[PDB]
Parts: C-alpha cells; sequence; structure tokens
DNA sequence: TGAAAGTACTTGAGCTTAGACA
C-alpha cells in the first residue's frame, strides 16, 4: 500500500522510471507509459529482478530469505 | 539632441543603439518633457533610466534583475528592499538622506524608512523621474499597497516627472491607469500593436482529448517551456505527471519556498530543468530566447494576464507555438472563484466598478477561448489593435475546418454523493442567471419618519424599509377595519398597536417573504375577528 | 384557511436591472428545464 | 427462465492566486 504510490525510483542509485504491471491472463505486462510501450514482462525478466532483492529487503517485504 | 549622450550611451554604456524599434526611440525623445506625460507599453524592448530617479517595481526580483544588470552595464544604481542588508540598507539610507537611479518597493514608499527620506529627496528636489516599473495593470490589481500616487505620490512628487510601463494597453484599462495615477492630460500615448506572428495560438479541449496528459506531453516534446496548471498543487501534480511520461519539470506553488524556488529557477536558466510549472507565478524570469511553449493547461484570468504569460515566447523570433488547454468545468470553476473574491470584496470595500471589470475580462476571455476565428484578430480587438493578417501559425489560420468540428463536438458534448453535484449544478446555473456587476445593495435608511423601531436594521436580506411601511399600513388598514367593527379607542393607540405587531412579525421571521406571509396571516386573523364582531387582542 | 393549501413557487433573479442579454453563455439551462431540474430535486432531496 | 454477497482492486479528481512586512 505505500509503495504502489512511488512511480519513481531515486537513498539509493538508480534514478530511472516505474513501469505498471498489468495482468492478461497468465502474462504480465510492464506497461511503460512514454519512458516500446507494452513490453512483455517475461518470467526470465522477472527471475532475474528477483534474484538481485537483498536479504534485507526481501526481509521488509515480509519474505525470510532462508 | 542630447540624443547624442543617448547614441553614445547606447553604443557603450547600453550596449546597443536603440534601433529595434523607431517607436522607442520616438518614446525616449518624448521622455525628454517635451510633452505632458507620455504612456509607453513596455513590449520588446525599454529605453527608461534616461528615458535621482525612484523605479517603482513592485515585484523585488525584477529590481534586483535591473540593478546588477545596469552595474555590470557601469551604471551606478541603487536599490532599496526590506531583504537587502542592514548594514547595506544603513549606508544607502546615508548616502541618500544627504550629497542616479533609486530601485524601491512600495512597502517602505509609504513607510517610516523612506517617507522622511522621500520628503528630503522632494524638498531639496533631487528627484528627476517617478517612473513605476513594469506599470502593469499591476497597479490596478492585487493587494493595492499603492494608490496610483494619485497625489499621494503623482502630486507629492510635484517633479520628477512620472511615465508609465504596461505591457498590455487596452482601452479601459489604459484609461483607468491614468486615472488613478493622474497622468496629466494630453498623456502622450506610445502604444506598440501587440500582433506577433511568431507564436501559433490554438485552443485544445480537455473533454475532446482521450488523455490529455499524453497531448500536452506530445506537445512538449515538439519543442524551454512553462506550461501553467492553475494551483491546487495540481502544479506539482502535473509536474509530476510530465516528469512520469518524460518530461523533466519542476513546479513553483507559492507554498514552496524562496529557497525552494531560488534553484528551482536558476536551475530552469541554464536549462537545467528544460520545463518549470508555475501555479500564477513568475513574473520575472523573462530572459530565455527559447521558451518553445507557454501552453497554459488551465486557462487565465484575463487577456491581460494571458497574454502577459503568453507574450513571453519566441524573443528571439523563433516560432514558440504556446496554447490554452480548455475546460468547461475549470471555466465555472474560476468563474465561482472570481464572485466570491468580489462578493467579500464589496463585504470589506466601496463599489469600485472595477470588481465587475474583472468579470467581464474573464468572460471576454471565455469567449475568445470559445470563438471562431483568428486569434490574433481577437486579441487585437480586445487590445483595440487592427487584423493583424496572420498567415499559418493559428488554429483558424492553419486550418478553420478542424476547429470548427471540435467547437461543435464540443457543444455536443455537454450532455450523499449527488447533494454536492446537485449543490454545483444549481449554484453554477443559477450563479450565471445573477449576471454581471452583483454588487447591487444600495441598502436605503429609513426617509425620515418611520414608525419602525429599530428600522436600520440589515437583519433580513433584501427587505426594504418601504416594504416595511406598506405592510404596516396593512396592519393600520385592518386595525381600522376592526375599529369599525368593535368601537376600540381611537386611532392614536392604534398606530402604536400596529408598530407593536409589525416589530413582533419582525422579530419572528428570519427571511424577507416569510416576514411578508407572516404579516398577511396576522391581517386575516384580524378581519376574522372583526367577522367574528370580536375585537383583536393580543 | 383556504381551501387548497396551494404554494408558489418562481425563479426570480432576472439580471438586477441592467441592459438585456447580449451573447448569453452555452450553458444556460432555460428556466423551464432548470425548474424541471429543481421540481425534481425538491421532490426527491428536500428531507423537509 | 430467474443467485447473493462479501472482499480485493483501480481511477479519477482535483479543491486560489498573487509581494511586503513574517
Ligand atoms: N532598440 C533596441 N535595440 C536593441 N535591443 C533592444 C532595444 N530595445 C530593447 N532592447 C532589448 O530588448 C530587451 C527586452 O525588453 P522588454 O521587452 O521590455 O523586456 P521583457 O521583460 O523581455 N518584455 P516586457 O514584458 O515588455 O517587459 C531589453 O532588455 C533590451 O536588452
Amino acid at each position: 500500500d505505500l509503495c504502489k504510490g512511488k512511480n519513481i525510483c531515486e537513498h539509493g542509485g538508480c534514478g530511472r522510471y516505474q513501469p505498471r504491471i498489468r495482468r492478461s491472463g497468465l502474462e504480465l505486462y510492464a506497461e511503460w507509459k512514454h519512458v516500446e510501450k507494452k513490453i512483455l514482462l517475461s518470467p526470465e525478466r522477472v527471475h532475474e529482478i528477483f534474484k538481485r532483492i537483498s536479504d534485507e529487503e526481501c526481509f521488509v517485504l515480509g519474505m525470510e530469505p532462508r | 539632441d542630447p540624443e547624442r549622450r543617448v547614441r553614445s550611451t547606447l553604443k557603450k554604456v547600453f550596449g546597443f543603439d536603440s534601433f529595434k524599434t523607431p517607436l522607442q526611440e520616438s518614446a525616449t525623445m518624448a521622455v525628454v518633457k517635451g510633452n505632458k506625460d507620455v504612456f509607453v507599453c513596455m513590449p520588446t524592448g525599454a529605453g527608461k533610466s534616461l528615458c535621482i530617479t525612484i523605479v517603482v517595481s513592485p515585484l523585488i526580483a525584477l529590481i534586483q534583475d535591473q540593478v546588477d544588470h545596469l552595474l555590470t552595464l557601469k551604471v551606478r544604481v541603487s536599490s532599496l528592499n526590506s531583504k537587502l542588508s542592514a548594514q547595506e540598507r544603513k549606508e544607502l539610507l546615508a548616502d541618500l538622506e544627504r550629497e542616479k537611479i533609486l530601485y524601491i518597493t512600495p512597502e517602505m514608499a509609504a513607510s517610516s524608512s523612506f517617507q522622511p527620506t522621500l520628503n528630503s529627496l522632494v524638498s531639496r528636489h533631487l528627484l528627476s523621474y517617478l517612473v513605476v516599473d513594469e506599470a502593469h495593470c499591476v497597479s490596478q490589481w492585487g493587494h493595492d499597497f499603492r494608490p496610483d500616487r494619485l497625489g499621494a505620490l503623482r502630486s507629492r512628487l510635484g517633479h520628477a516627472p512620472c511615465v508609465a510601463l504596461t505591457a498590455t494597453a487596452t482601452p479601459q484599462v489604459q484609461e483607468d491607469v491614468f486615472a488613478a495615477l493622474h497622468l496629466k492630460k494630453p498623456v502622450a500615448i506610445f502604444k506598440t500593436p501587440c500582433f506577433r506572428a511568431n507564436l501559433f495560438y490554438d485552443v485544445q479541449f480537455k473533454e475532446l482529448i482521450s488523455d490529455p496528459y499524453g497531448n500536452l506531453k506530445d506537445f512538449c516534446l515538439k519543442a524551454c517551456g512553462i506550461v501553467y496548471c492553475r494551483t491546487r498543487e495540481a502544479c506539482e501534480q502535473l509536474a509530476i505527471e510530465l516528469s512520469c511520461r518524460g518530461v523533466n519539470a519542476k513546479a513553483y506553488h507559492a507554498g514552496l519556498k524562496a529557497s525552494e524556488r531560488t534553484l528551482v529557477q536558476n536551475d530552469w536558466m541554464e536549462e537545467k530543468v528544460p520545463v518549470i510549472v508555475a501555479t500564477i507565478s513568475f513574473g520575472m524570469g523573462v530572459d530565455k530566447a527559447n521558451v518553445r511553449f507557454v501552453a497554459h493547461w488551465n486557462i487565465a484570468k484575463s487577456m491581460a494576464g494571458y497574454y502577459q504569460e503568453s507574450g513571453r515566447a519566441g524573443r528571439d523570433g523563433k516560432p514558440s507555438w504556446c496554447r490554452l488547454y480548455y475546460s468547461r468545468n475549470d471555466r465555472d470553476q474560476v468563474s465561482f472563484l472570481i464572485r466570491k473574491e468580489v462578493a467579500k470584496l464589496q463585504e470589506k470595500r466601496g463599489n469600485k466598478a472595477s470588481d465587475k471589470a474583472t468579470i467581464m475580462a474573464f468572460d471576454a476571455l471565455v469567449t475568445f477561448c470559445e470563438e471562431l476565428g483568428c486569434r490574433h484578430a481577437a486579441i487585437a480587438k480586445y487590445f483595440g489593435d487592427a487584423l493583424p493578417a496572420c498567415a499559418k501559425g493559428c488554429d483558424h489560420c492553419q486550418n478553420p475546418t478542424a476547429v470548427r468540428r471540435r467547437l461543435e463536438a464540443l457543444e455536443r458534448s455537454s450532455s450523499e454523493a449527488h447533494k454536492r453535484e446537485w449543490n454545483l449544478f444549481y449554484q453554477k446555473q443559477m450563479q450565471l442567471r445573477k449576471g454581471k456587476d452583483p454588487k447591487i445593495e444600495e441598502f436605503v435608511p429609513p426617509d425620515e419618519n418611520c414608525p419602525l423601531k429599530e428600522a436600520s436594521s440589515r437583519r433580513i436580506p433584501r427587505l426594504t424599509v418601504k416594504a416595511r411601511e406598506h405592510c404596516l399600513r396593512l396592519l393600520e388598514e385592518a386595525l381600522s377595519s376592526n375599529r369599525q367593527s368593535t368601537r376600540t379607542a381611537d386611532e392614536a393607540d392604534l398606530r402604536a398597536k400596529a408598530v407593536e405587531l409589525e416589530h413582533e412579525t419582525f422579530r419572528n421571521a428570519k427571511v424577507a417573504n416569510l416576514y411578508k406571509a407572516s404579516v398577511l396571516k396576522k391581517v386575516a386573523d384580524i378581519h376574522r375577528a372583526s367577522k367574528d364582531g370580536q375585537p383583536y387582542d393580543m | 384557511n383556504a381551501e387548497k393549501l396551494v404554494l408558489r413557487i418562481r425563479i426570480m433573479n432576472s439580471d438586477e436591472n441592467k441592459m438585456q442579454e447580449e451573447e448569453e453563455v452555452v450553458d444556460k439551462m432555460d428556466d423551464d428545464v432548470f425548474l424541471r431540474c429543481i421540481e425534481s430535486n425538491m421532490l426527491t432531496d428536500m428531507t423537509l
């Protein structure tokens, strides 16, 4: 609830932006607005994204890393 | 001709030769005071200083910008403001009270920090010009911390000729400028035409656009630039939106901070942030030579404000488009805003039909946005100019057909939660029914001999004294009819009886129609008692 | 004290005794259908 | 040929401004 309102990533680096994730059936779409537009978010990409999450950053997310 | 010194100053001290426009050259030779007051309209140029002189600039940002620019131009110019250094203020007051351009803000112009200094500079006659900077309707607008001068400065400064400088000079506006400033007739009119072919004036309707955010993002992509959102943190919202869409935009809500803006502005000056969003602010910062768009997301207040904020684009002459995003909801919201503003304004001040000048100014903006034709022609008509003969560069100039279709679609686009909905609809649809000049109070006092206790009472709105007298006479006729049915004492006590009955009804009533209804209800009771043949007791 | 507890209501605004009406706004909401909305609102959400 | 309801999501809206002193 707190983080769904933060559309920008700053703290830390990576001053780039955040797309909207929309679910259509079994496919996840990284709906970039204009910053192509509806790039299909392949499960390989989301696996790579999840792989780099630190243990503290997933503990605060509520999921125990071990 | 001293024109020799003018040429020398332009060549070396100024860095020009005043050749941008011969009109400003003629204005400069007019300010030599061979005429009775000169009214020059600062447009794409200036020539003051030469044409100690006090500079009445309401906002200190212009004071700074100009004094530092002149100092870099090898000119000894001083400035006076409260934010200035205390030691600098003390030494400047010391060196000006005794033995060549002064920039001041009107807050201390009528205060003890400068009024004795003003008298000293007037009695010694050390002043040669009392010029008000960017004397836009700035004079006739705002907290009005300045008469305009009337005789409190135009005359208080017998010498110092006094010269005016406004961006927009419409007939009524310029004549009110002369009336308020007491500019001695015949004021020399030096007015430049407002037509500019480098601006692609057009109006887009937010309702017709499926995604106004995307359309305005595409607009700023095909182009620095200053979009203008009205207020209500919508400036910050729009800045974030554009930043989301890929337009690095910042904000300028007055509710930020000199600090916040201090950088926020300079960042923009050096293209660090290409786009900056302001609410109604940014009266300064006008030197960019790029300003590729000043498209207004929200409607302005009048042709004065709209034209002033939109002419900032295309300083070097390159095309700069500039648009206006219009919404009917925004139109009626701002109409409510000004109507309530003037309603509270009359509660604290006099009639001041300029209050209604504002409302037909806004109506002129609305009808200009909702009209069919050249936008340049409309602004020239409002400013008193002639046909611009503008080529492509308008909504109507470039494509008359598309604008007509868009307007036709907009016409057909009209058609506990409902409580606010109905309240807004009713208030907006009957507020417009009141029309212009909504003051109309003219409370008449009791003339000479009104038999009315606490007659001068404003508790019941729109209850004229004559109406209460009419009700009193009706009660008197009812009591006389009872008199010739029951044989009471006389009429002398019946007069007081009717007065007391009217006062009781007045106290028991809260609105005019209810008061009249209660008056008529008593009259029947009486007549009924007369039919009952019994005297009308209490 | 009658035979029909009749009440009459009008929508008096006029223009405060000003000059006619030139270029009236598009959403004037002609008083007949404005009275339509007024009557509907009174009949539905008056909460007497 | 005729559920019914509770809960987890989105999406839109959207509201004065002005500078000095403070
Ligand atoms: N005759 C001239 N020759 C050359 N440059 C000129 C001439 N007149 C004015 N300028 C320059 O044009 C600049 C713009 O003046 P001006 O348009 O008054 O300022 P602005 O703030 O850009 N617009 P405004 O709203 O009218 O005050 C001046 O500061 C001068 O540097």
